[PDB]
């Protein structure tokens, strides 16, 4: 079955030119291939950049170009914008179906390096009273989307019961992320206090509660 | 122009389900329709597509047999009629055409396994407990399934400083989130907090006043 290759990702400044590439496995793309771009957005839904290997979708910047060269079907940007900072998918039309490539992930330049900033929630008194104990860890604003936990029992590191998400997009292009400590009633109130330790860039920042 | 959809939800092994696209805003009897549908961590994989009349539709190898694809241009609606289901058909399902934004998307499961209802509980805020002037009060939604879970505040009113985290995957299969409001020291008193939960799939509507402790 034939497959659809995409970079897997390409960086620019912003006013800079992009130009995605998207090829066949099988061989030469003509427009019988009808290739559409497609453009996602953390928290926004995919959207129709390019129709039918050049068509630009209503509304959509004249900033983007979509072409064939060399065999393969290609997207520029020309004068990439911040909010061009997204993931790009090709899809391939075989004669009797579509195929999705994998996606190009561009990221424009520009952003500042921003710390995390920690809440740490100790276990409610009404989880408490269902036998039940979670520290929640809320870690945001950060960039790059990139953050490691290590939770600590009193001062010494505990590794079971720790339940960390990937790393997601906010509204102001920043990440967040939170980690979830499970623990028995008795060990909350066994110990002087829990920590959340994110380490970001080098520079770690803590959060600490305890059994009140 | 917008394309709505509706109709994804659980269902066990075998069963059935019939996904329903509203199209608005553009002459819907002029384009070719699509159903592409991506699992979660997977890539997007398309599913089946239909012409303007409806006399051609083709499908992934996969869903042949099992899907059927239709369309209904008097009422400007495709439809997706899901049939056999599998294990591999969970995903998030979209509607979309060549040109112009997809569907918001709806989520489809096969699991043999029983949706469950979250509990909340909330996450007091402590006037001890601050960061310049700022406070920090929120809800937990612990132990659902499935996806996904809405929470908002005060029915709504409440936007600003809101922060709602995306689930966390237990390895039980459980989900569990975070919702979080950052407001001043001075509103700890005066102002009312209530975080609305709502988890469709179960039919659970919590709401949880949020107070210090
Ligand atoms: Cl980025
Ligand atoms: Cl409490």
């Amino acid at each position: 079955q034939a497959v659809v290759i995409q970079e897997s990702a390409l960086t620019t400044s912003p006013g800079g030119t992009v130009i995605l590439t998207c090829r066949s496995s099988t061989g030469t793309i003509t427009t019988s291939n009808y290739a559409n771009w497609v453009q996602k957005k953390p928290n926004h839904v995919f959207t129709g950049l390019i129709g039918a290997t050049s068509i630009r979708a209503p509304g959509v910047p004249v900033r983007f170009s979509g072409f064939l060269i060399g065999g393969k079907a290609a997207l520029t940007i020309t004068g990439a914008q911040t909010e061009d900072d997204a993931m790009y998918f090709c899809a391939l039309w075989y004669n009797t179906h579509y195929v999705f490539g994998g996606g190009t992930k561009v990221t424009v330049l520009g952003q500042p390096k921003a710390a995390p900033s920690v809440t740490l929630f100790p276990p409610s008194s009404e989880e408490l009273q269902a036998n039940k104990a979670t520290l929640v860890c809320l870690i945001s604003d950060f960039y790059p989307g990139a953050v490691t936990v290590a939770w600590k029992a009193d001062s010494s590191p505990v590794k079971a019961g720790v339940e960390t998400t990937t790393p997601s997009k906010q509204s102001n292009n920043k990440y967040a992320a939170s980690s979830y400590l499970s623990l028995t009633p008795e060990q909350w109130k066994s110990h002087r206090s829990y920590s959340c330790q994110v380490t970001h860039e080098g520079s770690t920042v803590e959060k600490t509660v305890a059994p009140t | 122009v917008q394309l709505v959809e509706s109709g994804g939800g659980l269902v066990q092994p075998g069963g059935s389900l019939r996904l329903s696209c509203a199209a608005s805003g553009f002459i819907f009897s002029s384009d070719w329709m699509n159903w592409v549908r991506q699992a979660p961590g997977k890539g997007l994989e398309w599913v089946a597509n239909i012409n303007q009349d409806g006399s051609e539709k083709y499908y992934v190898d996969s869903v042949k047999g099992r899907f059927t694809i239709s369309r209904d241009n008097a009422q400007n609606s495709l439809y997706l009629q899901m049939n056999s289901l599998r294990a591999e058909d969970t995903a998030v399902y979209y509607c979309a055409k060549e040109l112009g934004p997809w569907g918001q998307g709806t989520l489809v499961t096969v699991s043999s396994a029983s949706t469950k209802g979250p509990s909340v509980f909330p996450l007091a805020p402590s006037s001890k407990s601050t960061s310049g002037g700022t406070a920090a009060l929120g809800c937990l939604v612990k132990d659902y399934f499935p996806e996904p879970v809405t929470v908002s505040w005060n029915s709504g009113a409440l936007t600003s400083g809101v922060h709602t985290f995306p689930a966390v995957l237990q390895s039980s299969g459980l989900y569990s989130l975070s919702s979080v409001v950052t407001v001043p020291s001075s509103s700890l008193g005066t102002q009312t907090y209530i975080c609305n939960v709502n988890h469709k799939p179960s039919n659970t509507k919590v709401d949880k006043r949020v107070e210090p402790k």
